[PDB]
DNA sequence: GTTATCCGCTCACAATGCCACACGCGCTGCTCGG
RNA sequence: ACUGCUCUUUAACAAUUUAUCAGAUCUGUGUGGGUGGCGUGUGGC
């Protein structure tokens, strides 16, 4: 059971079982919205749990790795401070004063321990040398947008040479596109972490009780641990170094989280290799761009290995008996229900799954003009994906014509190729108008 | 304590799984409930034999203050003080008048307790509900003479055949003798159960007399 | 579970709740007395303060406690205060209009940890802690989930203390009437605050408004997907009393529509 | 139950010499200093100093029952005369340490000394 | 089990207690409760007030007559009929375990 | 005055039941005006069976007719539809009777808060069983309006802003909860002062203009005249308030 | 000297598609437990 | 050994200012509900 107010609770995300109560109270649609009150779940359908989000309230600011080492890095074209000594204010290991008081310290200035500590004995206030993220937040909000934007851009008309004009001309174009937008610049330095959907870092099973664990959900853990722990500190009266390096680590464990590639690595257990962040569920060949948006698996279709079948005419091609049947189970099951032949859609599953004498004549007649679409594994261009019409045979290869074989770059060395079955009419006109292989 | 709310009836439980209903007209109209509350009524209706639910049990009805008296008023439920008759307005006003078989016993000043305690105790226990305790007589005129209380009639005119009692108050207390919607009149009505008449008590009232002196 | 200072605090406004309603049905009981302008403050008031006050006291002697009429008592402590209004739209309960609430919220290190507020004459009950969110009577809240200002509902306030921004007010309104749907006015701050966490109005808006009249609200409008703001997107509103609040697009369109119409005073 | 004030983290009372510095940095299981800059330690000030020994000091005097319970939250009994029982931490006790929580006992709610070990999750 | 059911009763009326504390140790001994001795302490004072509109320039004096009961036996009958049988109002019921 | 008025109460009580009924299948624009005409139906049911001579006058169903022409129904099964489109518990049905050129019955039903009020002309306007005596303000000073945004004829928006606007400098407060016939039925039981909205409908206010004039209060349009019936410009209230406010709210009209 | 200029220094950031198969997936001494 | 010596006949009350004439419903259980994520390697084309 999710624990209690855990990275997978009910109460905060949803309802395990459809329709039900967590303890067990409620268990009927009678109920759809109400919460019950010994556990405090909403008692709905467990698809939500697919789209409620969590948050962390952080117990102290902490950056957004993103917009630190994403060169060229926002803060600091934001700032005007070099990055690195902006990472070593982040990562606390500096100071930063702010808002440059009687002393003779610019409010960009960054210090080190004995100029901080000796300008302390100097000035016990009008100074304030701030360190760490929410130094940089303070830093931040304290600075006017457009106020700084015109002062450069009545600037940029002044000064030599065109390196400095590049440069504050990049400048004042991230701040006019800032203010201009409704972003405010504190944002960039979170304070409160949404933590993702459960559903979609599911805790997979195995035979028995070895849940698989998933990454997100270890790096999850690790930072909330951290910050759980900082507040307890935070409680016991914060002796200084210590708060400062544990506020050091839960800046680098929710790094780690955003992103597992800047400042080393966050390593699995006993396992040498990095953990998927992220931004790692984003980028790359396995991202959810290449992976999952532009190329997705497709339920409706089948492959196999091409013979010759040298006997169809141009636009027909070979389907071997059990992919059609296993293929266009629907359009059978439709037909059925049309000559009746089985009342109930369970009768026509038993009725395929036997295979009466009756259903090859349906699957024949249902195919009679039904186009399909023929596919070679690597599609290098137009032609990788042709449209035939089927006609059944036997085996389990997939005939096509030679001429259309020699136009799909396709020997007969084993060469495997992927059917379809475009389903709605549109899409089957399309295939016998567009891509039928009398037309290219 | 309860389960569940509705805008005709709620749900309570008993323990042990036992489960009742309360309907609409069984509750006060303004006695705000909550999943958790521990309410108490009296067990009015059983069905043993319905389709649903079958434990009935209500506030309104006027047993309800009858039961409460009995286990507030330790004189009550021994019988020395004989629970006469009551007449209720759910939640709003409440009359009673008891008698007693024991002399050297005040109903008012028993059944009332210490400086307005114990009906004072039923009442915020029943969820503010004013309540008149009165002695009952056993004429019904001086009955509801006593019944209107706060009141005071000079011209007690009754008539049996009719149901019908002329009891008006002095002239200027009526606005406190009708009271609100006549409760205080409309109770008396419902106590002794005649169709009373509270008109005046110094006027145009005796028209026999009257016009003939 | 429950959250303890919610339970502690859901119990004593059930209690001032049902003694409003006693008070209720009694038009002869009220006696009333005129402190502000076009409106009177009521002994029910003080009634039911004492009671709250009580009630929490036997369950937390030392916190500090805030109202309207008792303005700050400062508990032994000050780190947890209690901000309270045993009744908000006063105006309503003299004229019996059935339409007010009983509103308790509680400040931990100046964050709103738990809020409730009470209907008593439809018996509803906004509870909302921290972190787990707003329910209304065993139901969740999320607020209305308009996307523009479009169709949507706006509930208001008409400023009777500071009548002076009344005409820049009115303009407000007007400008906003050229978009919205309808507005809504009930007299009672937590009330729409509520409505608007309940998603039955799509917006809220109110110029001048108390300290201890949205600080329950506030919390049921954050953890039931709204947010609030000022009139200029800050944070400024506890202290200017000018509070906008609902779900995230409403709130923006609002703004990006009054920006111009406001006056510099309130900015 | 043994608790830690602050966990990973050890205190010592050394010197600053880069002798030292490896000694310390020089032993089976450690990561680096926390203080100042990396090769620079820095001193956890005297006032944290006498701060954390306050707190040592009172966390030895008095081996104090932790884990307490917050006025005016929901609990279940188990008690053996109250078994499966529930009610509201109506007011807390620490050197007492018995609960004062009401219950519906005869009806009407009723404040119960129920001691520690007789109360349930929260 | 354990022993201490230990029953406080204020209270401002007198025949409802009499009556209380003889239905209390009726439900024990239709329990089977090893019931302690009642034992009425000594009736004690207490000026009380009017916090009401005042007289121009009265529950002042009440006698709070006090029950100390005690069940030290207490088997499912005891809880259960006592939880069953309410007790009225104007009598407070502060008990301990322990 | 019995018969009628307790016929149509019957039909607001089973017009209430269903819509309280319906208004548990919670849902986040159709089905609203499907439990609409559903209570209508019912409505039309009760009207059929009982005195199957008069005539029904709806917003829906327009006018369908019977026998008696001389008897029309006026029957609102919602008013204030948009908040039960949001669940904003403030919504009622408004049963009217209209005899020889003249409403007679009148009766607003309120189920959530189970508001009955009924009106007779002549013998008045009662709740519940009790007499609503309309209220005791004599002008404009710390009153309410019962203030009404007209969401359906924008074209009078800015006359209409500008017309508030010198009211809330004269007037206290307002109120607007979503319900024409409610807001009548309210100004007429004393709860707020004043009444006056734009652009109304006779299916609206022909049950709350009754139960406003029974509490001794009037009823009327911006121009004291008396073809508010059909302009759908009502002002409403004891005539004192309704003085007072048509005398600073006459200077700015287009109407 | 300074101000702008430029050139080597270091780091981020990409590596075809499918298919199939296989294998594995913390731990560990502290902590809860009788 | 050395305070103690009748006090005089069981409770002492709340409800209370327009307005009244007391003024449709006790039916179910038809119906469904009741291996996989990643990494790596290997090959193939
Ligand atoms: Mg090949
Ligand atoms: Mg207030
Ligand atoms: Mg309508
Ligand atoms: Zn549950």
């Amino acid at each position: 059971k999710p624990e209690r107010d855990g990275l997978f609770c009910a109460r905060i995300f949803g309802p395990v079982k459809d329709y039900e109560c967590l303890c067990g109270k409620y268990k009927r649609l009678k109920h759809r919205g109400v919460i019950c009150e010994k556990c405090g779940v909403e008692v709905t359908q467990t698809k939500v749990r697919r789209e409620r989000m969590g948050h962390i309230e952080l117990a102290s600011p902490t950056a957004h790795i993103w917009f630190l080492k994403s060169l060229p890095s926002r803060i600091g074209l934001l700032l005007d401070m070099p990055l690195r000594d902006i990472e070593r204010v982040l990562y606390f290991e500096s100071y930063v004063v702010i808002e440059g008081g009687m002393t003779n310290l610019e409010r960009q200035q960054i210090l080190t321990e004995e100029q901080y500590l000796d300008a302390l004995e100097e000035f016990g206030d009008e100074f304030d040398a701030k360190m760490g993220a929410e130094a940089i937040q303070a830093l931040l909000k304290s600075m006017d947008l457009e106020q700084e934007c015109e002062q450069l851009r009545e600037e940029l008309n002044e000064t030599n040479s065109e390196t400095k004009r590049k440069k504050l001309t990049k400048r004042i174009k991230l701040l006019e596109a800032f203010v201009q937008s409704g972003n405010k610049p504190e944002w960039m330095i979170l304070t409160v972490l949404p933590v993702l959907p459960p559903d979609l870092r599911p805790l997979v099973p195995l035979d028995g009780g070895r849940f698989a664990t998933s990454d997100l959900n270890d790096l999850y853990r690790r930072v909330i641990n951290r910050n759980n722990r900082l507040k307890r500190l935070l409680d016991l009266a914060a002796p200084d170094i210590i708060v400062r390096n544990e506020k050091r680590m839960l800046q680098e464990a929710v790094d780690a989280l955003l992103d597992n590639g800047r400042r080393g690595r966050a390593i699995t257990g006993s396992n040498k290799r990095p953990l998927k962040s992220l931004a790692d569920m984003i980028k790359g060949k396995q991202g959810r761009f290449r992976q999952n948006l532009l190329g997705k698996r497709v339920d409706y279709s089948g492959r196999s290995v091409i013979t010759v079948g040298p006997y169809l005419r141009l636009h027909q091609c070979g389907l071997p008996k059990k992919m059609a049947l296993e293929l266009f189970k629907p359009f059978i099951y439709g037909k059925l229900e049309l000559r009746g032949l089985a009342t109930t859609i369970k009768a026509a599953k038993k009725m395929v799954e036997r295979e009466e004498a009756v259903v090859w004549d349906i699957l024949d007649e249902v195919i009679r003009e039904h186009p399909v679409l023929l596919n070679r594994a690597p599609t290098l261009h137009r032609l990788g994906i042709q449209a035939f019409e089927p006609v059944l045979i036997e085996g389990k290869a997939i005939q096509l014509h030679p001429l259309v074989c020699a136009a799909y770059n396709a020997d007969f060395d084993g060469d495997q190729m992927a059917v379809h079955v475009p389903l709605t009419l549109e899409a089957q006109l399309e295939a016998r108008a567009l891509m039928m292989s009398t037309n290219n | 304590v309860v389960k569940k709310v509705n805008r005709d009836n709620i749900s309570l439980d008993l323990g042990n799984n036992a489960e009742a209903v309360i309907l609409r007209e069984d509750m006060l109209p303004r006695e705000n409930f909550r999943p958790g509350d521990r309410v108490r009524g009296v067990l009015y209706s059983v069905r043993p034999e319905a389709r649903g639910a079958q434990l009935f049990v209500t506030r309104s009805k006027p047993e309800m203050l009858i039961e409460l008296f009995r286990i507030e008023v330790p004189e009550i439920g021994e019988e020395v003080i004989e629970i006469k008759a009551a007449a209720r307005d759910p939640g709003s006003r409440a009359k009673i008048a008891v008698k007693t078989n024991d002399k050297r016993i005040d109903p008012v000043g028993a059944c009332v307790g210490m400086r307005g305690a114990r009906v004072q105790a039923v009442s915020t226990e029943l969820g503010g509900e004013r309540i008149d305790i009165v002695l009952w007589d056993d004429n019904p005129a001086q009955f509801v003479i006593n019944a209107m209380a706060p009141a005071d009639v000079a011209s007690i005119v009754v008539d049996e055949d009719k149901h019908t009692m002329d009891i008006a108050v002095e002239a200027g207390n009526l606005a406190q003798a009708i009271g609100r919607n006549g409760q205080n009149v409309r109770l008396a009505s419902q106590l002794s159960g005649w169709e009373l008449n509270v008109m005046t008590v110094d006027d145009l009232q005796a028209k026999h007399q009257a016009e003939a002196h | 579970a429950m959250h303890p200072m919610l339970n502690i605090a859901v119990r004593a406004a059930r209690k001032a709740g049902n003694l409003i309603a006693k008070n209720y049905e009694t038009p002869d009981a009220v006696e009333a007395s005129q402190k502000g302008s076009n409106d009177f403050v009521t002994n029910v008031d003080k009634a039911a303060e004492a009671v709250i006050i009580d009630t929490i006291r036997k369950s937390y002697p030392q916190h500090t406690i805030i109202t309207e009429e008792s303005g700050e008592l400062e508990g032994t402590d000050q780190d947890v205060q209690w901000v309270i209004d045993p009744l908000d739209g006063t105006t309503n309960f003299i004229k019996r209009l059935p339409h007010f609430a009983v509103s308790i919220a509680v400040r931990i290190k100046g964050r709103t940890e738990v809020a409730v507020v009470y209907d008593p004459m439809r018996n509803e009950l906004f509870t909302a802690t921290r972190g787990q969110g707003a329910q209304l009577n065993g139901y969740r809240l999320r607020g209305s989930t308009a996307r523009d200002l479009d169709g949507t509902i706006l509930a208001t306030g008409f400023p009777f203390k500071a009548k002076q921004y009344a005409t820049t007010y009115i303009n407000i309104v007007g400008k906003l009437f050229n978009e919205c749907a309808d507005f809504r006015r009930t007299g009672s701050a937590a009330l729409d605050l509520a409505y608007v966490a309940a998603g039955r109005v799509d917006g809220f808006f109110e110029i001048g408004l108390r300290p201890w009249d949205f600080a329950a609200g506030e919390l049921l409008v954050r953890e039931a997907g709204g947010i609030v703001s000022d009139f200029t997107g800050g944070h400024n509103y506890m202290l200017t009393g000018n509070i906008v609040a609902g779900n995230p697009r409403v709130v923006k369109a609002m703004l990006a529509n009054m920006r111009d119409e406001l006056s510099d005073a309130l900015k | 139950s043994e608790r830690k004030f602050f966990p990973g983290y050890v205190l010592v009372q050394m010197v600053m010499n880069d002798a030292s510095w490896h000694l310390v940095r020089s032993v089976p299981r450690v990561m680096g200093f926390i203080g100042g800059t990396s090769d620079r330690p820095a001193p956890i000030s005297d006032k944290e100093v006498d701060a954390i020994m306050n707190r040592l000091q009172q966390v030895g005097d008095k081996p104090r029952p932790k884990t307490l319970f917050e006025p005016g939250e929901m609990v279940r009994v188990n008690d053996g005369p109250f078994a499966d029982f529930n009610g509201v931490v109506e007011e807390v006790d620490y050197e007492k340490s018995r609960l004062k929580v009401s219950v519906s006992i005869f009806g009407r709610a009723t404040p119960v000394e129920l001691d520690f070990s007789q109360v349930e999750k929260a | 089990q354990n022993q201490r059911i230990r029953i406080r009763l204020k209270a401002f009326d007198h025949r409802l207690i009499d009556q209380a504390t003889a239905e209390i140790v009726e439900t024990a001994k239709r329990t089977g409760a090893q019931v302690r001795g009642p034992i009425p302490l000594p009736t004690r004072k207490e000026r009380f007030t009017v916090l009401i509109s005042p007289h121009v320039n009265d529950q002042y004096e009440i006698r709070t007559h006090l029950r100390l009961v005690d069940i030290v036996e207490p088997t499912e009958k005891t809880v259960d009929a006592l939880m069953r049988l309410d007790l009225a109002a104007g009598v407070d019921v502060q008990i301990s375990l322990g």
